[PDB]
């Protein structure tokens, strides 16, 4: 989520995300980031009608948020450091 | 009014046939790419939803010449066409 | 008995609730009668997506 390559360590809620950055030797002080707007993020495993993960679909190298059902796919953009 | 050489990038604005050659000044719209992409790491989205479809090479032969009158615009010297 | 409402209690009045019947469940037209008849619930868990 740092855009940084690495794997960073992180909670997703549906208003806010807890991200622990990778600082290649340990993590760094986990911080709360607040989503802005109206946004609300999909929180994976919460509803298994649907697919949550983090994936590349829009093709700009950064995983994104995405959120697959039945009837539509739904990406939130990765804007790093948690932000969507 | 103040160069003598202008090298104009043409993103779908005017006609690139062969059957007369474009001017330099022109107006309307430019044309939408199919596969628009975006990039997020810089931490906002850049969007690219155009591209280049022509390159093309004027003069301001008015003040590179002589007796040259009414300034009608920088003139045409060559083009590159780029079919996609 | 198929419905959503609001409660009516005193301090329900906010609560959402939502009613449905065990008869419109068809559960028991799964497996044949044959199989017995008394068919009873032994434990009920709730999943909210």
């Amino acid at each position: 989520l740092m855009g940084a390559g690495l794997s960073d360590l992180v909670l997703i809620g549906p208003k806010s995300v807890r991200l622990y950055a990778n600082t290649r030797d340990g993590f760094a002080k986990g911080k709360d980031v607040v989503q802005s707007g109206e946004i609300t993020l999909p929180v994976p495993g919460a509803d298994p009608r649907k697919l949550v993960a983090f994936s590349d679909v829009l093709g700009s190298g950064q995983a994104h948020l995405v959120e697959v059902s039945a009837t539509k796919v739904t990406c939130w953009p990765n804007l790093g450091r948690g932000r969507f | 009014a103040d160069w003598l050489f202008y090298l104009v990038f043409d993103y779908g604005e005017r006609s690139n046939n062969l059957k007369t050659p474009p001017a330099f000044s022109t107006t309307g719209s430019w044309l939408c790419r199919q596969d628009r992409f975006s990039r997020y790491e810089y931490g906002f989205e850049i969007r690219t939803r155009r591209l280049c479809r022509q390159v093309l090479m004027y003069h301001h032969l008015q003040a590179l010449d002589s007796k040259i009158t009414e300034h009608n615009g920088p003139t045409l010297v060559s083009r590159l066409i780029l079919n996609y | 008995n198929n419905n959503l409402a609001f409660g009516a209690g005193t301090d329900t009045k906010t609560s959402l609730q939502a009613s449905v019947s065990f008869a419109d469940l068809k559960i028991r037209e799964d497996y044949p009668a044959s199989l017995g008849k008394i068919r009873r619930i032994k434990q009920i868990s709730v999943t909210l997506p």
